[PDB]
């Protein structure tokens, strides 16, 4: 071709004149007036020729530099790595992309276990003896099974399989309607000094190239055959001394009168279980391990030779749970990203609030004998129908999944541990919480018959420690599926005046001190002590990572010389604005005397309530603050909020004469509430039990409709973290307690609806006598009780909001009357009042005190970071 | 099945007015037909 | 599968000198051939 070639390009439009310009002025008319039918858009290609000059540079810039630690200590609490940033000249970073590469083992305690469920002997009867030899009264040995038929058994060598092939010692193990065992069988026993356990979880370590279970330090070959003939040589077992344990097991009835021995025949009986599922794994978006907010502990990035400061971090606002919404506010939480370990926590919507709709069983579901029929006679075959067998396949599903995700993830109260095992005394590690088993009488198929109800003990246990915490799901197997595990991490970086800093040339310094706390920095799916049962994350290696755009040196010179220009200075906001503030609503009480005195509230554009636990809410920024032994989700730096459907009043009220509400808009005269339990004479809203005037007051907050009719609002307008999607109103109705003459209740044993079919309180096994029932009580037929209805207000991951506005709308950042001279030139004290609902154990209030957050980074000479970290409303100055 | 007599020849009195034998392209129906309609009790080989 | 894996007879000892002889230890159980069974199509 031309060594221009520019013409023989734009004879294609491949890179010249678009569309609009080459075509004849008249088509373009008619293609721009005829597009909403028979549109000729689609056929003229345009262009797309990209900058040639002063885009990129040509003589240096690796894409991603590699910065290595000039310091590091291990103080078992945190690993302070102090890197030196060096951003050279016409370069520039956005510290957007300044992730670290934490690298070092990470040993999950003897407290994690995936497989939710057993996955070990797995099929299998829970009752099933497992081959044993149960020794005796010096009597000496007994009982077991067998099946590997053989003709021939010659003493010192069990079973004839040229010559007779004289069978190897070590491998004995593996019809339609045949077998019929005649011509010697053989098997392999259990010796008696190994404990027997039950045959689901069963497992010794092979301990022999050909398979077989056997001690290396192994067993004796012996006989046994029928009365019928005792003196011929019939079945022979090949028993042994195995190492027999289970990695998975909960045993539920251990037969109780066994002390000191073993092995006996009161103990071939022992229901196994697997052990309540342990997801383990980071934290979303690595909310822990990077001491954010702790101003003891807390980074800094100033410039290397003034190394003053860079990052001012109070202990009021919290910039963990102001990047786990901006992610919300930005993109699609729900998206599985890996390296920052993206995986939002959730709960499978159907075991929070469940909903029993029902089994789809109509006709039996049937056995059948493995061959064609069963036993029969013999004359001129079966008589009539086959041996049959039934189970109910709809309803075991059901009952599984009701105590197996709800029913048994019931706070450690409706829960009596198994028979007369012996548990320890700390029901915080997983040895009690796995101990423990769940009636499967308090929730089971009979539960709430048909109508959607969380049901009512579990209202208050949180949701996001579950089996399907799809997020502990995907944390907890992205690492691996192991006891022990390397992890390679790529933690952000969130801090909000450090997290889009575009630091202009310079030689800054860094410094991070990131947590060693395990039980703070790995989350759960049980709640548990990680610290306590055995755990730890050894640090290996921490690097800074940074990706330069590979700028044109002398447009970076005009973009680094313009950039540090007074007015062009950068200045940044924290997504949740906020003067975070707990307070210590005791136990079993039912208020929140706050107050504040004599603030100058300037722009207080509005509160946020909230309710968290303390066990699982964390120590606020001591360090190892040793009273917390939690390790499920955090509702203070997690996002995830269950404990929030539980409040019934605020009070608002300014100088001690007033009432933010004002004048009287509100619906209830300026006293806000939130719920009103039983005294609904015409005010409750939905048929929820919110109060028409705390819907009226959140849509309008959080979406923006209130006076032009709700309509369900746009979809782009409600992501994860909003009201709408988590406004679940629910309903039941009740045995009118004292209408229904013959009401005798009847508690949690005494109970009877499977009769004998099922357990007798425990998951245990079939034993009883069928006859009708008697708990479940009718609601729903021809006979049914007199009903009295209750209604709840089920609403998680979302925080009550009430805006600083006269119209309670979001009119604007700086709302309306944060700008009145009444309250932005003099000044006040708020004294509220919340009258939450008497939770039970102590539990601290999350008031969110709002403010305008903001930074103003700016970097005048080379090296210098200097910024003003202003916050109003509730600022920090004396 | 289990119907009533069986007679020389017959077949088995599937059952009606004086006899009823049944016709050996299907009537002993097989895949249908048996008991079952008394189950846990259907009690066979009754005589 | 049966609940506990077996329904079988009994079995009592040899240690056999030339004889299959008896076993003082063992003391009158050994089912032979594979568990008795029941099946499902519990997808079908």
């Amino acid at each position: 071709a031309t060594p221009s070639m520019m013409p023989q390009w734009s004879y294609m439009h491949i890179a010249g004149q678009d569309a609009s310009e080459y075509l004849s002025p008249g088509l373009v008319q008619f293609a721009r007036a005829t597009d909403t039918y028979f549109s000729l858009g689609n056929k003229f290609r345009n262009p797309t020729v990209a900058p040639t000059h002063d885009v990129t540079t040509d003589r240096s810039q690796r894409l991603t530099l590699r910065f290595v630690p000039v310091d590091r200590e291990d103080t078992a609490y945190s690993y302070k790595v102090r890197f030196t940033l060096a951003v050279g000249d016409n370069r520039v970073l956005d510290m957007a992309s300044t992730y670290f590469d934490i690298r070092g083992v990470l040993d999950r305690g003897p407290s994690f276990k995936p497989y939710s469920g057993t996955a070990y002997n797995s099929l299998a009867p829970k009752t099933a003896p497992n081959p044993c030899e149960w020794k005796d009264n010096n009597k000496i040995k007994v009982r077991g099974q067998a099946p590997f038929i053989g003709t021939n058994i010659n003493k010192d060598n069990g079973i004839q399989i040229d010559t007779t092939n004289q069978p190897i010692y070590a491998d004995k193990t593996y019809w339609n309607s045949e077998v019929g065992a005649a011509q010697k069988v053989a098997g392999r026993v259990l010796k008696d000094t190994t404990p027997m356990l039950p045959c689901y979880g069963s497992y010794a370590k092979p301990t022999n190239e050909k398979g077989g279970q056997a001690s290396l330090i192994d067993v004796n070959l012996q006989f046994f055959a029928l009365p019928s003939t005792p003196n011929e040589p019939k079945a022979v077992l090949y028993a042994e001394n195995v190492s027999i344990e289970a990695p998975d097991t909960h045993l539920v009835y251990k037969p109780d009168v066994a002390q000191g021995t073993i092995s006996s025949a009161d103990l071939l009986t022992q229901q196994a279980a697997p052990n309540r599922p342990n997801y383990i794994g980071f934290r979303d978006n690595f909310i822990g391990l990077m001491y954010y907010n702790s101003t003891g502990n807390m980074g800094v990035l100033a410039g290397q030779a003034s190394q003053l400061n860079a990052v001012v971090d109070l202990q009021d606002r919290n910039t963990e749970l102001s990047y786990q919404l901006m992610l919300d506010a930005l993109g699609d939480r729900s998206r599985y990203f890996s390296m920052w370990n993206q995986a939002v926590d959730s709960y499978d919507p159907d075991v929070r609030i469940i909903e029993n709709h029902g089994v789809e069983d109509e006709l039996p579901n049937y056995c059948f004998p493995l061959g064609g029929s069963a036993a029969t006679d013999t004359y001129s075959i079966e008589s009539g129908n086959i041996f049959a067998m039934e189970i109910n396949l709809a309803a075991n599903l059901w009952r599984s999944f009701l105590y197996s995700n709800v029913a048994l993830y019931l706070p450690d109260s409706y829960k009596i541990t198994p028979d007369n095992i012996t548990l320890p005394e700390n029901k915080n590690t997983y040895a009690y919480m796995n101990g423990r088993v769940a009636v499967p009488s308090a929730l089971d198929t009979y539960v709430n018959i048909g109508a959607r109800w969380s049901p009512d003990p579990m209202d208050n246990v949180n949701p996001f420690n579950h089996h399907r915490n799809a997020g502990l799901r995907y944390r907890s197997m992205l690492l691996g599926n192991g006891r022990y595990v390397p992890f390679h991490i790529q933690v952000p970086q969130k801090f909000f005046a450090i997290k889009n800093l575009l630091l202009l040339p310079g030689s800054y310094t860094y410094e991070w001190n990131f947590r060693k706390d395990v039980n703070m920095i790995l989350q759960s799916s049980l709640g548990n002590d990680l610290r306590v049962d055995g755990a730890s994350v050894r640090f290996d290696s921490i690097n800074l990572y940074a990706n330069f755009f590979p700028m044109a040196h002398n447009t970076a010179s005009t973009l680094e010389a313009m950039l540090r220009n007074d007015t062009n200075d950068q200045s940044f906001n924290d997504y949740l604005c906020a003067a975070n503030m707990l307070y210590p609503i005791p136990s079993n009480a039912t208020s929140v005397p706050i107050s504040i005195p004599s603030r100058n509230w300037a722009a207080f554009r509005g509160w946020s309530f909230t309710r968290l636990k303390t066990k699982e809410t964390p120590s606020l920024g001591s360090g190892f603050d040793p009273y917390f032994t939690y390790s499920g989700s955090v509702p203070y730096l997690d996002g995830t909020f269950y404990l929030n459907h539980t409040f019934k009043k605020v009070s608002i009220m300014f100088d001690s004469s007033v009432s933010w509400p004002g004048n009287d808009r509100l619906l209830t005269p300026n006293e806000f509430e939130i719920k009103r339990t039983v005294d609904g004479e015409g005010y409750n809203v939905a048929q929820c039990n919110m109060t028409k005037d705390w819907f009226l007051i959140q849509m309008l907050s959080h979406y923006n409709i209130g006076y032009q009719g709700f309509y369900v609002p746009e979809s782009y307008k409600d992501r994860m973290y909003s009201f709408f999607r988590n406004f679940q109103p629910m309903s039941r109705q009740v045995v009118n307690t004292t209408t229904y003459k013959e009401y005798q209740n009847v508690t949690l044993p005494f109970q009877h609806n499977n009769s004998g079919f099922v357990g007798y309180m425990g998951p245990t096994m079939r034993e009883g006598q069928a006859y009708p029932a008697n708990y479940p009580y009718p609601l729903i037929g021809q006979t049914a009780v007199p009903s009295l209805t209750q209604k709840k207000f089920l609403c998680d991951r979302t925080m009550w909001r009430i805006p600083f506005s006269s119209n309670f709308m979001s009119m604007g950042a700086l709302t309306d009357l944060g700008q009145n001279m009444l309250y932005a030139n003099s000044a006040h004290a708020l004294d509220m009042t919340f009258e939450v609902d008497p939770m039970d154990e102590p539990t601290l209030l999350y008031v969110l005190f709002e403010v305008f957050d903001v930074v103003r980074i700016h970097q005048p000479h080379r090296g210098v970071i200097e910024a003003v970290y202003l916050r109003t409303p509730f600022s920090a100055g004396n | 099945f289990i119907g009533t007599n069986i007679n020389k020849d017959n077949g088995i009195q599937i059952g009606t007015d004086t006899t009823n034998q049944p016709i050996y392209a299907d009537k002993t129906y097989q895949p249908e037909p048996q008991v079952g309609q008394t189950q846990w009790n259907s009690e066979v080989g009754a005589a | 599968f049966p609940l506990g894996g077996s329904a079988a007879t009994d079995t009592y000892s040899g240690i056999k000198a030339n004889g299959q002889t008896w076993t003082a230890d063992d003391n009158y159980e050994i089912e032979s051939g594979n568990i008795f069974a029941m099946e499902i199509n519990l997808a079908a």
